[PDB]
RNA sequence: GGGAUGGCUUGUGGCGGCCAAGCGUUCAUAGCGACGUCGCUUUGAUCCUUCGAUGUCGGCUCUUCCUAUCAUACCGAAGCAGAAUUCGGUAAGCGUUGGAUUGUACCCACUAAUAGGGAACGAGCUGGGUUUAGACCGUCGUGAGACAGGUUAGUUUUACCCUACUGAUGAACUCGUCGCAAUGGUAAUUCAGCUUAGUACGAGAGGAACCGCUGAUUCAGAUAAUUGGUUUUU
RNA sequence: UAACUGAACGUGGGCGAAUGUCGACACUAGUGGGCCAUUUUUGGUAAGCAGAACUGGCGAUGCGGGAUGAACCGAACGCGGGGUUAAGGUGCCGGAGUGGACGCUCAUCAGACACCACAAAAGGCGUUAGUACAUCUUGACAGCAGGACGGUGGCCAUGGAAGUCGGAAUCCGCUAAGGACUGUGUAACAACUCACCUGCCGAAUGUACUAGCCCUGAAAAUGGAUGGCGCUCAAGCGU
C-alpha cells in the first residue's frame, strides 16, 4: 500500500507512582511514514494492553532497513484478513529482495485477489525461507528450479504514444 | 478447477481395508514364522487364481499367504538386520510380481511332489499365446460355440447377445436365437476367435470365458524354500529362470 | 388485558338435563305446527370409514403393481355351485339393465 | 497460475515423414499424406530427439497447458491414420423391408457415394456422399455391412455418422421399430 | 362458534361479531369430552383467533385451557 | 372560488405440534432454523344447500407489439404396437371463426385451432354503470321532499390551421434516352383427396409415414374472354 | 451572646486558566402547527410507515461536478487580468494519460453508481487464491489384466423367488478380499457387474468449506440507451 518502510515502534505506558519503570512494548510495523507507523503501533497496542495515547507515550520509532537488498529472497507471510464471514488466516510466498517489497506485493495480491483492503490486513509473520526445502507454494516452487531459463514469446514492442502512425507492421520477436 | 469428476460415493457395507489390514498381515506372517520348519515361495503368473482355496484346502496343516509382495517381504525381513529369523533376508530376494508363501511343517520332496503333479485346466488371461485356433460356426450359436457337437448344445442365451456385439461378434436375434447371419446359416463365414500362435487379448479371452473354453493351465512353480533348522534356503528349478529382486 | 376468566368452563351441564332436553326437543321438532319461544335464548348448539380401514389394511402399492404382494381376490363364493349361481344371477340382472336402458345425428341444443 | 513451462513428446516411426511450418501439420506415410492447421492453439514444435516431436508452452495457463494433450492426440492419430488407416465396419439390420444399399464412385468429384433405398418401405432414395479419402465397400465376408476405410479418423466417422443419421426412424416407438444402419466395429485397417 | 367474546380493537366490532386476529371467541367443545369434577358435561368454552381469516379465508383458533 | 401505489407484479394456504442439516452456544446450555412430516379444513356420490353492483364493462372499424404457444414446423420422454395421443423444449413466421341467450356470462356448431394479453381502463361512434328539467308505483317523512328501489321519454353541433399520414407537382445542375442500387418495405398460409396401401404394425377391431400427383381454405397482387350486376347510350 | 461573643453595614490602611473580542428606548414590519436529510429515541407493519429532540439545507441561491434534475458532493456570488486547486475527471465527443506497477474476469445484450427488492443455510462438471481433515515408494487418485469364494437355494413367505417382487435378521469360515449383496438379467436358475482385494504403472492426490470475479437466481408489451460511440494483457474490477 504505496512505498512502505518498516518501522519498530517502541512505546510504554506514562510512568506513575506505582510504576515508575513501566514495561517497553517494540512493535514491528509497515507504514507509509511515522505518523501512520505511530498510529498503528496505538491500534495494536490497544488491541492488546491497558495502554492507550492519552495514557502512554512513544519512546522510539525507528527505520528497519534490509540487511541484503540485493540478495533474491523467499519470503513467507503468515496474515489474518477480515471478511464478510469473519478473520481468516493465509500464508503466502513472494519472492522479492526485501521485506517491505514483500509486503507491497503482498497487500497489492490481496486486494487484487480477495479484494481486501490495508484496514482489514493483519500482518502476523514475515519470514525468510532459509532452503529452499522451505518453499511451499508451487508459483514458488517452479521459480526456484535448478536452470531455470525460459524465453518470453509475443513480446508487444514499446512505441511512443505520442507517435500515431507507423509505416511498418511491427513484430512481436523480439 | 470447477470442473471436477463427480466421485461416486458407494452405498455399499464393505469399506477400503487400509493401514490395519496391512498390520495385520504383518502380524500374522510374524507370527507364522516360528511355528513351521519351511517356508516356500511359489510364484503365479497371469493367472486366475481362483483354484487357490482348493489348494488352501487340501493342505490343512499348511499356512498359505497371498498378500501384497513388498508387505509379505518387509514381514520376513529384507535385510538382515530386520529378518525374523536367519536366511529370511536370503527368501526374501524371491519375491517379486505375483506370488505367495507357504509355511509348512511337511517335507519338502512331498511339497514338490503335490505342486508338480497339481495341473487343472483354466481359462486364459489376456497375453497368452493361443495354443488352437478356435471359431465359432455360423448359424444358430450355442453355449460352448461348437466345443461340444452342435446337437448336444443348449443355445445360448438371448441376454448375451449385446455382449458379443460389443465384444464384435455380429449375432443377431432371429425369432429368439443368437445366430451368425441366417438361422441355418447362411451369407457369412464362421467368427474366428482366435488362431494359433497370436498373443490374445482381454476381449478374445472374454469370449472364450463366455463360451466356456479354456486354453490355459493351472501352473504354481516353486522356486525356493527357506528352512529353519538348518538357516538356508534352497533354490528350485523355477528359481533360476524367474527374475530376481 | 390478562384475566382468570379466560380459562374456565363458560358453560355445563348435566347427563340427564342434557337427555331430557334433547327427547323434548326431538318431539317439539316432530310436530310442525308448534314453534318455539325465545329460541335465541335456547342452548339450540346442543341439539345441533370402511374406505379409510380397507386402505389402511391394504395398501394401494400392495394391492396391484411392481411392488404388489396381493395374491388372493376377494370372492362373493365359496362353492363351484354358488359361482355358477352367482354368475347366473349376474347375467341376469345385467341383461334387465341393458333391456332398463334400451326402453329409457346429434340432438339440437 | 502462469505455469512457466510445459512440454509434451509424440515419438515418430521410421516410415513416418513430418514436416511443420507456421504450425501447419503435414504427414507422410505409406498410406498417404494427411494435413492439418494448428494454427489456432499457441504451441512451440521442436526436435527434442531423433523421431522426437516436442510439444511446448511457455507462460501458459492450466488450459493452454490441457491443450496439449489435444493437439497431441490429434498428431498422433494423422500418424496412426497415415502408418495403419481407420477402418469402421457398419451394420444394417431390416425387420420386414429389406434395405438396399448401392456404392458408387462419382468421378468428376473423386468421391464415394452410397444410395439408400426401401428403409421402412419409403419411395425416398436416400443418397450421402463420402469425405474425400474414405472409401466404401459392401463386405463379402459378413452379411448387410458397409466398410468404410480411410487415412482421415475425422472423415471416417463423421461418414459412418452421417450414414447412421441418415437412417432414422420418425414417428414411431423405437422399442418397437429396431430398424436402421448402425456403427457395429471400429479399428484400424492393417 | 357460540358467540364472540372480545374483539380487542373496539367494543363495536365485538357487538358486530367480526372475527379478526386476536378475539376471543366462544366455541361448543362438547366434541372434545371435556367434563367437570362430577360429570357435568362442559359444551362451551373460550378460544382465541390465531391467524387472520380475512386474508386466508378460515378461521383458526387455540382453545383457552 | 378551488380540484379532478409504480424496477409494483407471477406456481405452489393458514394455524398448531414433531423431526432435522445447520446458525448460535461452554462460567449462562437457552434460543432461530432450510429440507420434510402430522392433525382440521363418495366404494366414482348428489343433482332436494346458485349465500348481497359503492367502485363497470361491452360492441363496431382498424393498426401494431409481447410470449406467458391453441394450431401449423422441428425435437426429447412415456406400454408410445399402428391410429389417436399425453407431458416437455426451441420457436410469434403464419392463423385463431360463425351464431343463440338481457325475466340481464355461459352454451351450440364449423374448423388445424377457435391461445392469452398491452398500447384506454395507475373529445371517433354506439348499448349498460348513469344520474338535469316531465310522469307513475314501492319504502321513509306531518310536510316540502328524500330514497332499498322499479318504470317510461329525453340538445353539443370542428377542421379551411400546424404537425403526422396517404397520395400529387416541383426551382437550381442544358435538354432527353437507357441504367446501377445505398436505404426503406417484403408474403404467403392451412387442409383434403390419389398413389404408397388395406401395406408396415396387429390376436382382432382397426390402421400409418417418406418420394411423386391433384385440388381446396384464408391472404395478397392483377384482370374483364365468359357469366351475373349496373343504364343519361335517355 | 454569660460576655465587643457573634451577625450585617460602614471608617481608615495594605495587596490571579486558555482562546477570541456594548446596553436601553422609540417606530415599523414579515413569519410564527412548512418540505427534505444525518444522528438519537418511542411505537409498529406481510412490507411499508407513524411519531418526538438537536443540527444542516431549501422556500430566498447563483457557480464547478453528479450526461439531466427541489433535497447529492465541492463551494457560496461587485467588474477584470494572472497563478493554484476543491468535488470530479484525463480513449473520442471533452480540457487533461490509449500513464506506470501487481493481479482478477470472457458475461447468448458482462461491467463501468452501488447500497433496497427479487433472494434463499439458492443453484453452477466456470475460473483463481486459501483453511481444515485424510491417503501416499509399507505404492496415494484414475485406469488396464484377474479374483469377487464356502456353510447357503440363511428364515418366513410365494404358482415360481436360488444376494437382486416382498417382511424380519444380517452370522461364521477361507481369507489378500469379497455385502446373507450395488445394479443388469431369468418363470426360477444361469450369466454379467458393483462394493472389496491382488498384479502392471509411477508421485502427488481426495473431501468439505472460506474469500474474489463470472453465469442463473423471472420477464411483458412503439424503437433505445453505463449520456452516446465504443471498449476484452480494457476504455471492466481491487490496490
Amino acid at each position: 500500500m504505496g512505498r512502505l518502510q518498516e518501522y519498530q515502534v517502541i512505546g510504554r505506558h506514562l510512568p506513575t507512582e506505582a510504576n515508575p519503570n513501566p514495561a517497553l512494548y517494540r512493535m514491528r510495523i509497515f507504514a507509509p511514514n511515522e505518523v501512520v507507523a505511530k498510529s498503528r503501533f496505538w491500534y495494536f497496542l490497544r488491541g492488546l494492553k491497558k495502554v492507550k495515547k492519552a495514557t502512554g507515550e512513544i519512546v522510539s520509532v525507528n527505520v528497519i532497513s534490509e540487511k541484503h537488498p540485493l540478495k533474491v529472497k523467499n519470503f513467507g507471510i503468515w496474515l489474518r484478513y477480515d471478511s464478510r464471514s469473519g478473520t481468516h488466516n493465509m500464508y503466502k510466498e513472494y519472492r522479492e529482495t526485501s521485506r517491505v517489497a514483500a509486503v507491497e506485493a503482498m497487500y497489492a495480491d490481496m486486494a487484487a485477489r480477495h479484494r481486501a483492503r490495508f484496514r482489514s490486513i493483519h500482518i502476523l509473520k514475515v519470514v525468510e525461507l532459509e532452503k529452499t526445502e522451505d518453499v511451499k507454494r508451487p508459483y514458488i516452487k517452479q521459480l526456484v528450479a535448478k536452470n531455470l531459463s525460459f524465453p518470453l514469446p509475443h513480446r508487444v514492442p514499446k512505441i511512443s504514444t505520442k507517435k500515431i502512425f507507423s509505416a511498418k507492421r511491427p513484430s512481436t520477436f523480439s | 478447477p470447477k470442473s471436477k469428476r463427480a466421485r461416486v460415493y458407494h452405498l455399499t457395507q464393505v469399506n477400503k481395508k487400509g493401514r490395519e489390514a496391512k498390520e495385520r498381515l504383518f502380524s500374522n506372517i510374524r507370527e507364522t514364522i516360528p511355528k513351521y520348519q519351511h517356508c516356500f515361495v511359489f510364484s503365479v503368473d497371469n493367472m486366475r487364481n481362483n483354484y487357490l482355496k482348493d489348494v488352501r484346502h487340501e493342505l490343512n496343516d499348511c499356512r498359505i499367504f497371498f498378500g501384497k509382495t513388498k508387505l509379505m517381504a518387509r514381514a520376513l525381513g529384507t535385510t538382515p538386520e530386520e529378518e525374523q529369523a536367519d536366511g529370511l533376508h536370503r527368501l526374501t530376494r524371491y519375491l517379486t510380481g505375483t506370488v505367495g508363501l507357504l509355511f509348512t511343517n511337511r517335507d519338502p520332496a512331498d511339497i514338490e511332489s503335490y505342486f508338480s503333479n497339481l495341473s487343472q485346466v483354466d481359462f486364459a488371461r489376456a497375453g497368452t499365446v493361443a495354443p488352437r485356433t478356435v471359431t465359432v460356426p455360423p448359424g444358430i450359436v450355442y453355449s460352448t460355440g461348437g466345443e461340444v457337437p452342435p446337437e448336444h448344445d443348449v443355445p445360448v442365451s438371448h441376454t448375451l447377445e449385446p455382449e458379443l456385439r460389443r465384444l464384435g461378434m455380429p449375432v443377431r436375434m432371429i425369432k429368439g436365437k443368437v445366430c451368425l447371419g441366417d438361422e441355418k446359416g447362411e451369407a457369412s463365414e464362421g467368427y474366428t476367435i482366435c488362431k494359433e500362435g497370436e498373443v490374445l487379448d482381454s476381449r478374445q479371452t472374454r469370449l472364450l470365458k463366455l463360451f466356456s473354453i479354456c486354453l490355459s493351465e493351472f501352473k504354481v512353480s516353486l522356486l525356493g524354500y527357506w528352512s529353519s533348522a538348518s538357516g538356508e534356503v534352497t533354490e528350485l528349478e523355477a528359481g533360476k529362470t524367474r527374475p530376481k529382486r | 388485558e390478562p384475566n382468570r376468566k379466560w380459562f374456565t368452563n363458560t358453560r355445563v351441564i348435566s347427563q340427564d338435563t342434557l337427555q331430557s332436553f334433547r327427547e323434548a326437543m326431538a318431539e317439539k321438532q316432530k310436530d310442525p305446527y308448534t314453534v318455539l319461544l325465545k329460541s335465541n335464548k335456547l342452548p339450540m348448539s346442543l341439539i345441533r370409514h370402511q374406505a379409510k380401514m380397507t386402505i389402511e389394511r391394504e395398501p394401494f402399492s400392495e394391492t396391484f403393481g411392481p411392488k404388489a404382494q396381493r395374491k388372493r381376490p376377494k370372492l362373493s363364493f365359496n362353492t363351484v355351485d354358488e359361482l355358477a349361481g352367482y354368475s347366473e344371477q349376474s347375467l341376469d340382472s345385467y341383461h334387465a339393465r341393458l333391456e332398463e336402458k334400451k326402453l329409457l345425428s346429434v340432438a339440437t341444443a | 497460475m502462469r505455469y512457466i513451462h510445459s512440454e509434451e513428446t509424440i515419438p515418430v516411426p521410421e516410415n513416418v515423414k513430418v514436416s511443420i511450418k507456421s504450425r501447419l501439420v503435414t504427414v507422410e506415410g505409406p498410406r498417404g499424406k494427411l494435413q492439418k492447421d494448428l494454427s489456432h492453439i499457441a504451441v512451440n514444435f521442436s526436435v527434442v530427439k531423433k523421431g522426437v516431436i516436442g510439444l511446448e508452452i511457455h507462460h501458459g495457463s492450466r488450459k493452454d497447458v490441457a491443450a496439449l494433450r489435444t493437439v497431441r492426440t490429434i498428431i498422433n492419430n494423422m500418424i496412426i491414420g497415415v502408418t495403419k488407416g481407420f477402418k469402421y465396419k457398419m451394420r444394417y439390420v431390416y425387420a420386414h423391408f429389406p434395405i438396399n444399399v448401392n456404392v458408387e464412385k462419382n468421378a468428376e468429384t473423386g468421391c464415394y457415394e452410397v444410395e439408400i433405398r426401401n428403409f421402412i418401405g419409403e419411395k425416398i432414395v436416400r443418397k450421402v456422399v463420402m469425405a474425400p479419402g474414405v472409401e466404401v465397400e459392401i463386405s463379402k465376408a459378413q452379411k448387410d455391412e458397409l466398410i468404410l476405410s480411410g487415412n482421415s479418423l475425422e472423415a471416417v466417422s463423421q461418414s459412418a455418422a452421417d450414414i447412421q443419421q441418415i437412417c432414422k426412424v420418425r414417428n414411431k416407438d423405437i422399442r418397437k421399430f429396431l430398424d436402421g444402419i448402425y456403427v457395429s466395429e471400429k479399428g484400424n485397417i492393417v | 362458534i357460540l358467540s364472540v367474546k372480545k374483539n380487542p380493537s373496539n367494543p363495536l366490532y365485538t357487538q358486530l361479531g367480526v372475527l379478526t386476529k386476536g378475539t376471543i371467541i366462544e366455541v361448543n367443545v362438547s366434541d372434545l369430552g371435556i367434563v367437570t369434577a362430577s360429570g357435568k358435561i362442559a359444551w362451551g368454552r373460550y378460544a382465541q383467533i390465531t391467524n387472520n381469516p380475512e386474508n386466508d379465508g378460515c378461521v383458526n383458533a387455540v382453545l383457552l385451557v
